[PDB]
C-alpha cells in the first residue's frame, strides 16, 4: 500500500515569476486604472490528479493599503518605487482575487498532461501613477485534503 | 518546483521521529526552505518541532524533513490530535517588473495514539449521517479524522465529533482518503 505524494508547483517560468511589463504612468491616471492583464499558468505536477483536483489553494500578499486589500503593495526599491500602483490577481475569469487565508478550490485541467491552472495579473491604479520600480511579491498556499 | 513526498503524516505516540521529504525537480534554481507546524488553530504552539525550520535547496536534490514530538505527552490519548505542516518554498534569484511567488505545501499531521481498538483500515466504513431539510450531518464515532470526499461539499470529520454540510436529494455515496492519501472504495451512506 503506497501512500499519495504531493503535487511539485510551478508558476511558467521557473523563477517562480511573471512578467508584468512597463508601467504606462500617463495610461494609470486616477484610481480604478487598470493596466492589460499577463496570464500565467500554476501547474500542480508528479502527483495524482485526485490529489491536485481535491486540494484548495489562495493567495496570500500583504495589501497597497488598508483602502485597497485585494490589490497587492508594491515591492519597494532603494531608489524609491511607483507610488498610488499595485499588482492584482485574476482568476481565469479576470475577476479579481482577495489576499488573505481565503481559500478555494483549485479547478485544475489535465491540460499539457498535468493539472494546470489558468490566473492572470495586472496593476491597479489608487490614485495617479509615479514612475518607479513595480515588482511585486506573492504566496500561493495548497492546502491538501 | 519543489514538492513534499507525502500529502499527509501520521505521527504515532511514543515515536522519537518522523520524516517527509522535500524533493526541488528543477536542477537550474534555488529555493529557501522554510517549514512549520501549526495547531488545529493554525496557530504555531511548538507542539512538534520540524527541523531544519529553514534551509537552501539549490538544484536537483532531495532533502528530509524531521518532525519531532514535544508535547510532553499531554495530548488527549484516546483520539486523534489534527496539526499543520507547513512548508513554503521560496525562489530566489534581474529584469525589473514581474510578481514574484513563493508556494506553500500544507498538509494535515495527525497526532495518533497508542493502543487504539479500532484498527484504522476499517474506519470509515462507520460513517453515519443525519439529514436535515437542508444540511446532511455526518457522524464520526471513531477516534480517526476522517477525511469525506465525493460525498454526493467535503467533510473532515473530527473523531468522536460531527461535521455538517449544507433540494438535495435521498441516496448518498462518498468514500475516503486513508492514511495514504489514497482513496478507500466508494460507500453508501447509512442513517
Amino acid at each position: 500500500e503506497v501512500v499519495n505524494a504531493a503535487c511539485a508547483v510551478d508558476a511558467g517560468s521557473v523563477d517562480q515569476t511573471v512578467q508584468l511589463g512597463q508601467v504606462r504612468t500617463a495610461s494609470l491616471a486616477q484610481e480604478g486604472a487598470t493596466s492589460s492583464a499577463v496570464g500565467f499558468n500554476i501547474q500542480l505536477n508528479d502527483c495524482d490528479t485526485n490529489v491536485a483536483s481535491k486540494a484548495a489553494v489562495a493567495f496570500l500578499g500583504t495589501a497597497i493599503d488598508a483602502g485597497h486589500t485585494n490589490v497587492l503593495a508594491l515591492q519597494s526599491s532603494a531608489a524609491g518605487s511607483a507610488t498610488n500602483v499595485g499588482v492584482q490577481i485574476l482568476d481565469r475569469t479576470g475577476a479579481a482575487l482577495t489576499l488573505d487565508g481565503a481559500t478555494f478550490s483549485s479547478e485544475t485541467t489535465l491540460n499539457n498532461g498535468t493539472n494546470t491552472i489558468p490566473f492572470q495579473a495586472r496593476y491597479f491604479a489608487t490614485g495617479a501613477a509615479t514612475p518607479g520600480a513595480a515588482n511585486a511579491d506573492a504566496t500561493f498556499k495548497v492546502q491538501y485534503q | 518546483g519543489v514538492a513534499l513526498g507525502a500529502t499527509r503524516v501520521i505521527y504515532p505516540a511514543g515515536q522519537k521521529q518522523e520524516q517527509l521529504a522535500v524533493t526541488n525537480n528543477d536542477e537550474n534554481s534555488t529555493y529557501l526552505i522554510q517549514s512549520w507546524v501549526e495547531n488545529a488553530d493554525g496557530v504555531k504552539d511548538g507542539r512538534f518541532i520540524v527541523t531544519p525550520p529553514l534551509f537552501a535547496m539549490k538544484g536537483k536534490k532531495e532533502n528530509t524533513l524531521r518532525i519531532l514530538d514535544a508535547t510532553n505527552n499531554q495530548l488527549p490519548q484516546d483520539r486523534e490530535s489534527l496539526f499543520w505542516m507547513n512548508v513554503k518554498a521560496i525562489p530566489s534569484m534581474l529584469t525589473e517588473n514581474t510578481l514574484q511567488l513563493a508556494i506553500i505545501s500544507r498538509i494535515k499531521l495527525y497526532y495518533r495514539p497508542a493502543k487504539l481498538a479500532l484498527p484504522p483500515d476499517q474506519a470509515a466504513e462507520k460513517l453515519r449521517f443525519r439529514r436535515s431539510a437542508n444540511s446532511l450531518t455526518l457522524i464520526n464515532p471513531t477516534p480517526y479524522y476522517l477525511t469525506v470526499t465525493e460525498l454526493n461539499e467535503n467533510a473532515l470529520v473530527p473523531p468522536m465529533g460531527e461535521s455538517t454540510v449544507k433540494d438535495a436529494g435521498s441516496n448518498i455515496t462518498y468514500r475516503t482518503i486513508n492514511d495514504y492519501g489514497a482513496l478507500t472504495p466508494k460507500m453508501t451512506g447509512v442513517m
